[PDB]
RNA sequence: AAACUCCAGUUGACACAAAAUAGACUACGAAAGUGGCUUUAACAUAUCUGAACACACAAUAGCUAAGACCCAAACUGGGAUUAGAUACCCCACUAUGCUUAGCCCUAAACCUCAACAGUUAAAUCAACAAAACUGCUCGCCAGAACACUACGAGCCACAGCUUAAAACUCAAA
């Protein structure tokens, strides 16, 4: 309410190309949380709540990152198999 | 880079209160989720939209509407086919990442063991 | 010279121009996308009410108003009334995450508008007021 | 502009008190001059080794 | 998997046996089942490389413990 | 079926086996190769090569039997036919030079046209959400726009409405203000429009 | 549906309320607690353990007295659902959540895992959970239910809290 306008958030849309410039704009938002935030604060969230939450979470972003580790480790491996037949 | 696991769960040696309360054991697994399916949702609505405007206008009267017809029943056209083929070719031509069948035999490959043998 | 996805300043001088007028001077058109119903209002520069539509103005009630279908119908009708007063170049404030929330971009277009810039204004508190109790559902 | 001095710890409370009032001042904010703290010198960024013996080694 | 080829033919050049396949269930602990009442087990097993293809334990290393039959194991 | 699954649909059509062989692309070749070598169904009774065949006028007649009887059922149609164009004779002797001129009197025109003008653009499907059913309008496959199209025309002159009067009478009456863009049929078509598109803020229920 | 229509949208002015992102950090405090900014004061013990007759604290809810009004919201009212709905859904609003002063002394106050000093060797080890133990001290526990109860006693507590039984009953829990 007292920041300059138009500014913000703000995409430019390229040669009318809106659909762009729009999935631009979603993937900023996301990409800052403020999307995930939103969904969130449409109802309270109790403080016992959202640390359940926010371990939750926390935990799943350490096994995602520590599967998806592997699965780049392990993925020279998906080759034909050199010693066929034995 | 993934986040420390020193100090965060609750055990004999750490003295401070717990970071992490998981629900199961932080184990790496040997299978990975399968890929859902996306959500259905609404197609040619725009074209239908549209259609339906000029029957509105022109009393349901289709010779007056017939581009606008033609449009969204192409549309339809378009949909059937792509969904046909999203669902057969697109599975089966295993564009992008790898599929969890393929996946899961490399995994099997190299089990995780948080055991001692 | 290449596209640049950030707004022009206006104390800056900038050689992009739509029809003669400057980014500070293109008329705004402001979309607030809520769970139940869309409202769109087209305003000038100097923020004189142009053209306002919603899905309750445009034989939409109850559920139904909720629907991308119905934003797209504010849409076009808020296009229309702008387009009336002169308005050709837009630029595009959408409030809220509602299912409305492109589709009502969509009916400005299609009803003989251009967008040249998109924002989104959203409010989030940063810390504020305490929202409604969860649901059981 | 910024203004460096040197005052008593009970100089800071009124000075706060004097600029509120004063008209012509959009804002004014008494802190720690930084250079008075002295940072201390890093060696640098130590690996941190993935966490081991979190769970038992049971067949589970 | 690499030098499965070399082992058996290692074997049939000295006139001894090589098992570089996969080892079922049983094959020495279950030996009179699997072969017969009169099936002679081996006298010495020796192993050039003492894990499988998951990095762990032979099963053999363990079953031919139960048998009493030495292993020499690289 | 007593078909195995390795017998083909025979095709009947003098004029794709006459097609000389330099038009032929290489795909097209490799089919005629590929069907010297699979087995092929006796053809059925129904369909001919003669070039007076008519698949929708088959299928019209299919739909009005009852019991079986192909033959009660070919000679409503025939009759209607008839029917059709004596009416049309009746009413182009009857009308001016510059009358004449726009009036239609083959058939098999007017009963294709009849049937075009009678397909609905879209459908509906009642969706079960929240314990409800809503008529969701859905876009129809060519199919099913077809076959709604013969189904309402049986369907009016099958009604109680009509009392002694002939099925011959009662089709070719129909199938003349369905080429008018008049009738009930027509006015079914409208009906079921109106209710599509003023259900149409209901059109994103469906998941498909 | 009800409610609102003294409404909604754009713009400006505009807190005694609550503190996005940082935080993938794991820090501080005895615990409870602590995550907007600045300043002041300030974070006990040169051996350890140690007071449920002591003293000082103790989330939230609640009482008492005077204020603050955005939002949320027991109870209540209205709308709906239902066989009924004193509920779940929707709306409106109060106590209350905030501040000052004095109370209340409870929690799944749970990381249900005592403080200090150690060990990873043997028999490691019922199971599961968060591997198994040594030295020392304090607190606590001895079948289930009756029983976070009765009585007695203490308490700014008076529908309360703390301490805490018995008879009858069961052969299980
Ligand atoms: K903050
Ligand atoms: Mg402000
Ligand atoms: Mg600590
Ligand atoms: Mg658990
Ligand atoms: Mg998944
Ligand atoms: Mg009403
Ligand atoms: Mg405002
Ligand atoms: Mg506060
Ligand atoms: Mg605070
Ligand atoms: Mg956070
Ligand atoms: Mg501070
Ligand atoms: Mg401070
Ligand atoms: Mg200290
Ligand atoms: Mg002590
Ligand atoms: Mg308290
Ligand atoms: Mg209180
Ligand atoms: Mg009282
Ligand atoms: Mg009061
Ligand atoms: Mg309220
Ligand atoms: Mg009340
Ligand atoms: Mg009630
Ligand atoms: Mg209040
Ligand atoms: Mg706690
Ligand atoms: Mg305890
Ligand atoms: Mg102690
Ligand atoms: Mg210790
Ligand atoms: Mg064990
Ligand atoms: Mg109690
Ligand atoms: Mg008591
Ligand atoms: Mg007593
Ligand atoms: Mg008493
Ligand atoms: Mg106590």
């Amino acid at each position: 309410a007292k920041h300059l306008k138009f500014i913000a958030r703000t995409v430019m849309v390229q040669e009318g190309n809106v659909e762009s410039a729009y999935r631009t704009l979603n993937r900023i938002l996301t990409m800052d949380g403020l999307i995930e935030d939103i969904k969130h604060r449409r109802y309270y969230e109790k403080p016992c709540r959202r640390r359940q939450r926010e371990s939750y979470e926390r935990c799943r972003r350490i096994y995602n990152m520590e599967m998806a580790r592997k699965i780049n480790f392990l993925m020279r491996k998906n080759r034909a198999d050199p010693w066929q037949g034995c | 880079a993934t986040p420390s696991l020193r100090g965060r769960l609750a055990r004999f040696g750490n003295p401070r209160k717990p970071v992490l309360k998981p629900n199961k054991p932080l184990i790496l697994a040997n299978r990975v989720g399968e890929r859902r399916r996306e959500k259905g949702e609404a197609t040619c609505i725009t074209e239908m939209s549209v259609m339906m405007a000029c029957w509105k206008q022109n009393e349901f009267r289709d010779d007056a509407c017939r581009k606008e017809i033609q449009g969204f029943l192409d549309c339809a056209a378009r949909a059937q086919e792509a969904r046909k083929m999203r669902s057969i070719q697109e599975t089966l031509g295993e564009s992008g990442s790898l599929l969890p069948n393929k996946l899961n035999k490399l995994l099997q490959r190299f089990p995780n063991k948080p055991y001692l043998s | 010279t290449k596209f640049s996805i950030y707004p022009p300043i206006p104390g800056e001088e900038s050689s992009l121009r739509w029809a003669g007028k400057k980014f500070e001077e293109i008329p705004i058109a402001h979309i607030k996308a809520s769970h139940n119903n869309t409202q769109i209002q087209v305003v000038s520069a100097s923020n004189e009410p142009l053209a306002f539509a919603s899905c309750g103005t445009e034989g939409f009630r109850n559920a139904k108003k909720g629907t991308g279908i119905a934003a797209q119908t504010a849409g076009i009708a808020a296009a229309a009334r702008a387009k009336q007063k002169g308005v050709i170049h837009i630029r595009v404030v959408v409030k809220g995450l509602g299912p409305g929330r492109l589709s009502a971009m969509h009916g400005l277009i299609m009803g003989g508008l251009e967008v040249i810039s998109i924002t989104d204004n959203t409010p989030i508190p940063h810390x504020g007021c305490r929202p409604r109790k969860a649901r059981k559902l | 502009f910024l203004v460096d001095f040197y005052a008593p710890t009970a100089a800071v409370e009124s000075m706060v008190e004097h600029l509120s009032r004063d008209i012509d001042v959009i804002r004014g904010n008494i802190v720690k001059h930084p250079l008075t703290q002295e940072l201390k010198e890093c060696e640098g960024i130590v690996p941190v080794p993935l966490a081991e013996k979190l769970y038992s080694t049971k067949k589970r | 998997r690499q030098f499965s080829y070399l082992i058996e033919n290692m074997a049939r050049d000295c006139g001894e046996y090589a098992h570089t396949r996969y080892f079922r269930g049983g094959m020495l602990t279950n030996a009179r089942l699997l072969f017969g009442p009169t099936v002679r087990l081996p006298d010495l097993i020796i192993f050039l490389h003492t894990l499988n293809n998951i990095f762990e334990p032979h099963v053999a290393v363990r079953d031919a413990a139960k048998m009493n039959i030495p292993t020499v194991g690289i | 079926s007593r078909y195995s699954p390795e017998f083909k649909d025979p095709l009947i059509d003098k004029e794709y086996y006459r097609k000389p062989v330099e038009e032929l692309t290489e795909e097209e070749k490799y089919v005629r190769e590929l069907k010297k070598t699979q087995l092929i169904k006796a053809a059925p009774a129904g369909k001919t090569s003669s070039v007076f065949e008519d698949p929708v006028i088959s299928k019209f007649t299919n739909m009005m039997m009852i019991g079986g009887n192909k033959v009660l059922a070919r000679s409503l149609m025939i009759q209607t036919l008839e029917a059709v164009k004596r009416k049309q004779f009746e009413k182009y002797h009857a009308a001016s030079a510059e009358e004449q001129a726009t009036i239609e009197r083959n058939p098999y025109t007017i009963f294709h046209q009849a049937l075009k003008n009678c397909e609905p653009m879209i459908g509906l499907v009642p969706i079960l959400k929240g314990g409800r059913f809503y008529q969701v309008p859905v876009p129809l496959p060519d199919r099913r726009r077809r076959f709604l199209a013969m189904k309402w025309m049986i369907t009016e002159c099958r009604d109680k409405k009509h009392q002694r009067t002939l099925m011959p009478e009662k089709l070719s009456h129909k199938l003349l203000e369905a080429f008018h863009n008049q009738g009930p049929v027509i006015k079914r078509k409208h009906d079921l429009h109106k209710m599509a598109e003023a259900n149409r803020a209901l059109a994103h229920y469906r998941w498909w």
